[PDB]
This record gives structure tokens, C-alpha cells and sequence, in this order.
């Protein structure tokens, strides 16, 4: 099986050094991301081709040319950084305005659990208004980069969604 | 930066495209456009 996921969030939530944890297995160093990064991630007999995309305010209105068929998005949060989390809301609920995005699940990664005083993940559900998205399937699973912790148990959630259709 | 309506149908084009060489043409696009107006400061 297939499945075809876009991972977006601001920049500097952490999504390139997720990409390369899951593919590679470690922790590369990145730098800000214009473009794209893309990867298959082998996981559960699923091929996740995985479209990390830079979160740069200058280039978010290209998220849009990466909607078409996308079938998982993983939204993913900086949790330490609370003068953006507002922010992040406001561009997570622009985006599932979208048509295109109808059908798409939606797993938001409360990333960053490792800092001191980051968020945890009922907080940052309560701050980005999760529980008020209708006619759509969505999870939550607070991660830490480093260790990997959460991050299967994402593909996980997102591995039963295709399976259920 | 984006705003010529043609360059974005290239790039949205060579984005949604199953061709490898037009997904590596589009991850360049942007990063040339980006240059291009960090340029013109
Ligand atoms: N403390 C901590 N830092 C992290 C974690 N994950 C990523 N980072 C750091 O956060 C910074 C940004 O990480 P990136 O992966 O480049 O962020 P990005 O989301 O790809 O950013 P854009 O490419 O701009 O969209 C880097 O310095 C990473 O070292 C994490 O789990 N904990
Ligand atoms: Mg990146």
C-alpha cells in the first residue's frame, strides 16, 4: 500500500529533522527549507512518501501546490514556542479551508517535548482549537525529535486510517 | 515573490508531476525565485 503525506507547520517546528529521523534513523543538521524535502518512509507494508515543505512565511503560499491527492497531513508544532502557537493556528485552519484537502486525515505532532517548559499535547489541542474541526478524522501525538518518541506511534494512527479505508 | 501567475503554473506543474526531474526542477525553481528576490533588496 500507498500513502501520500504532506508535513508542514512553521519554520523551525522540526519537520526536516523528523523527515531524516525517520528515513535515516538519526539526527541530521538542516537548514531552513526552501522548497521541499521528500522521502519514502517503509513502514507497517505502507510506502509513506513523505513531502516535508518549508514553513519560511515567504514561501507558505506555495503549500497550496501540494494539496493535489495528499491522503495524511502532518502538521507539526514547535510546543516550546508559545508566541507562535496562535500563528501555527491560524495557518493549520487556513489550510483545511482547502477543497482539496476534503478527505485528508489530519496528525498534528506536539514536537519538541524534550525543552523545559514546552506544551503538552492537551494544551496545544486546546490552543489550535482541534476539538472544534468537523467531518474530520484528526490525532494528536506529542514527539521529541531526538529520541523518536512519538513518531512511529504517528505512522501508527496513520497506518489504521488507510487500513479503515 | 510568487506573484507572475505563468512562473506559478510552472511550479505547480512540476510539483504535482510523477517525473522525477520535474520535482528536482521545482525544488530549484523556488529556491532560484527566493535568491532572486533576496536580490532587489
Ligand atoms: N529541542 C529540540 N529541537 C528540535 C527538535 N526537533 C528539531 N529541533 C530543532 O529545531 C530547529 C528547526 O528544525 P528543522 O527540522 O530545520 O525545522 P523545519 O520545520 O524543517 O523548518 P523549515 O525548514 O523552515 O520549515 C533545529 O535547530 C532542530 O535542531 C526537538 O525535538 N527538540
Ligand atoms: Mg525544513
Amino acid at each position: 500500500g500507498s500513502m501520500r503525506i504532506l508535513m508542514v507547520g512553521l519554520d523551525a517546528a522540526g519537520k526536516t529533522t523528523i523527515l531524516y529521523k525517520l528515513k535515516l534513523g538519526e539526527i541530521v543538521t538542516t537548514i531552513p527549507t526552501i522548497g521541499f524535502n521528500v522521502e519514502t518512509v517503509e513502514y507497517k507494508n505502507i510506502s509513506f512518501t513523505v513531502w516535508d515543505v518549508g514553513g519560511l512565511d515567504k514561501i507558505r503560499p506555495l503549500w497550496r501546490h501540494y494539496f493535489q491527492n495528499t491522503q495524511g497531513l502532518i502538521f507539526v508544532v514547535d510546543s516550546n514556542d508559545r508566541e507562535r502557537v496562535n500563528e501555527a493556528r491560524e495557518e493549520l485552519m487556513r489550510m483545511l479551508a482547502e477543497d482539496e484537502l476534503r478527505d485528508a486525515v489530519l496528525l498534528v505532532f506536539a514536537n519538541k517535548q524534550d525543552l523545559p517548559n514546552a506544551m503538552n499535547a492537551a494544551e496545544i489541542t486546546d490552543k489550535l482549537g482541534l476539538h472544534s474541526l468537523r467531518h474530520r478524522n484528526w490525532y494528536i501525538q506529542a514527539t521529541c525529535a531526538t529520541s523518536g518518541d512519538g513518531l512511529y506511534e504517528g505512522l501508527d494512527w496513520l497506518s489504521n486510517q488507510l487500513r479503515n479505508q | 515573490i510568487f506573484e507572475d501567475e505563468e512562473k506559478s503554473k510552472m511550479l505547480a506543474r512540476l510539483l504535482k508531476s510523477s517525473h522525477p526531474e520535474d520535482l528536482r526542477a521545482a525544488n530549484k525553481l523556488i529556491k532560484e525565485m527566493v535568491q532572486e528576490d533576496q536580490k532587489r533588496m
